[PDB]
């Protein structure tokens, strides 16, 4: 409902991981694959963590390495934006935060 | 990959011991994550190196001593110049993340600036403010580290890291390098191509721990060490004999005092390659640190116009802030060019404004006035 809450978990089993950041993209009506948060953790440490619009307290990113998930909390939710999330792999290893080497995309 | 997981933070005022209380220092000190008081919570920026430098003063300039933070410094008194340091930002440094700070709220507990009007002003604080006296200091630095415009995480080879241990290890003694063992280093890996090294010496310098200038044209020195080059200027630049406004012949030593006359005529080298001062004629310096009216007056305009020292002069009338001209060419004119920091305004008495053109084409869409 609006302004609600709502915890989307992403997980990755078995791959680079090292050479990979998660990001989560928000493109409904073929928004281009808007970029909303993206997160190059590894193992407890974290790199890149940042966000767009919205931004934090609004949109909540987390990743935890029991089971190798990424977390997306909801909080305060806009009815108009309203769109369908991606998640994305980014692998390249030259040039930190790299939209466009998000090539291999999620479920 | 390996990541770097370092950063610099210059800290910018008009205070400075105030965030001095949070490390517990003349810029260039080191901290971990454990060291900062608020931030050690987050194991996220666990392994995180940072670097804090800070300055202050009135003829005090050096604009070079992203990858960094800058938190910006205010106080109330010192608000009316306020757009002097944060247009500083804006032009040199990068495009890193400002944090601006306001200290002191005690004396006035009412007084707060319009955040939000800066802050669209200025695209890289995005409401990264603090209204403390002496943390949410620690929130917005972690917020403003993480951030792609800066580099905390970045992805680079480990050979690079080893290059860079290695050149640390030989300018912490050597404290410059030469070409030629900078080549050395570079192919003990094996790298020699041109961007590469580039690249490796832009992030050894723009993280602060090795420098590097494209302007040096010196081929004794190619690198140099932060730590002692930048105190070097430090000191030379004010020790109250260039407060009057010129420099004795070779009495540098009598300055300071590692450093001996070798290091002493490499640093003189070094500051009139700088374009800092000219050395005139018998051991003599400058050290000069119509209506046409600068928003950000450059605080080093008038040291840049005053190298010409072998053209219009009357004599030695110099008012550290000014200076009269005296035309040696066609016909007789005379001419004098005075600053005034209060108002960021220049004066023309009467190639002056060429001068002056070619001296503030160094900036980057730095408006200009013109009365
Ligand atoms: N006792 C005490 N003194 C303070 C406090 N805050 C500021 N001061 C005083 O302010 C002076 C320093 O002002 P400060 O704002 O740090 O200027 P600065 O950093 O030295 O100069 P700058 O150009 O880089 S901004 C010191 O003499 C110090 O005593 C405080 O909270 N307690």
């Amino acid at each position: 409902q609006a302004g609600g809450s709502l915890r989307l978990s992403c997980a990755n089993s078995g791959l680079t991981f090292s050479t990979y950041t998660m990001g989560w993209f928000r493109q409904a009506p073929g928004k281009e694959r808007e970029f909303v948060a993206a997160i190059r953790w590894s193992g407890t440490s974290t790199y890149y963590q940042d966000h767009a619009d919205s931004v934090k307290g609004r949109f909540t990113i987390s990743r935890d390495n029991a089971k190798n998930t990424v977390y997306l909390q909801m909080n305060s939710l806009k009815p108009e934006d309203t769109a369908v999330y991606y998640c994305a792999a980014s692998r390249l290893r030259a040039g930190v935060k790299a939209p466009s080497e998000y090539d291999y995309w999620g479920q | 990959l390996v990541h770097l997981q370092e950063i610099k933070v210059h800290l910018i005022g008009d205070g400075k011991t105030s965030l001095l209380k949070q490390l517990i220092g003349l810029n260039v000190v080191t901290k971990q994550a454990p060291n900062i008081k608020g931030l050690e919570n987050d194991d996220e920026l666990k392994e995180c190196l940072f670097h804090f430098w800070d300055f202050g003063g009135q003829e005090i300039m050096h604009a070079s001593h992203r990858s960094s933070v800058y938190m910006l410094l205010l106080d109330s008194r010192t608000d009316s110049n306020k757009h002097y340091w944060l247009r500083h930002i804006e032009k040199y440094g990068g495009k890193s993340p400002v944090i601006v700070v306001m200290n002191k709220i005690d004396e006035n507990p009412s007084y707060n600036i319009e955040q939000k009007k800066i802050n669209e002003r200025f695209p890289a604080i995005e409401n990264r403010f603090h209204r403390i006296s002496c943390e949410s200091i620690a929130k917005s630095l972690k917020s403003a580290v993480l951030h792609p415009d800066s580099i905390y995480g970045t992805p680079l080879a480990p050979s690079w890291i080893k290059v860079k241990e290695k050149l640390v290890e030989a300018t912490t003694a050597q404290r410059y390098l030469n070409r030629t063992e900078v080549e050395k280093i570079c192919n003990d890996s094996g790298i020699t191509d041109p961007g590469e090294r580039k690249t490796l010496l832009g992030y050894l310098n723009n993280l602060g721990i090795v420098l590097y200038f494209e302007a040096l044209d010196l081929s004794e020195i190619y690198v140099l060490d932060p730590h002692w080059v930048t105190i070097g200027v430090y000191r030379i630049i004010n020790s109250s004999k260039t407060k009057n406004g010129h420099l004795n012949t070779s009495a540098l030593g009598y300055i300071l005092n590692t450093y001996t006359l070798l290091e002493q005529r490499y640093l003189l080298d070094i500051m009139k390659q700088f374009e800092l001062c000219y050395d005139e004629g018998k051991g003599l310096f400058i050290i000069p640190s119509f209506i046409m009216k600068y928003d950000y007056l450059p605080s080093t305009i008038i040291p840049r116009l005053m190298i010409a020292m072998q053209h219009q002069i009357l004599d030695r009338m110099q008012w550290r802030y000014g200076m009269v001209l005296k035309s040696q060419d066609h016909e007789g004119a005379l001419a004098k060019v005075v600053a005034e920091t209060k108002d960021s305004t220049i004066t023309i008495a009467i190639i002056i404004w060429y001068e002056i053109k070619k001296i503030n084409a160094n900036f980057t869409n730095l408006d200009v006035k013109e009365f």
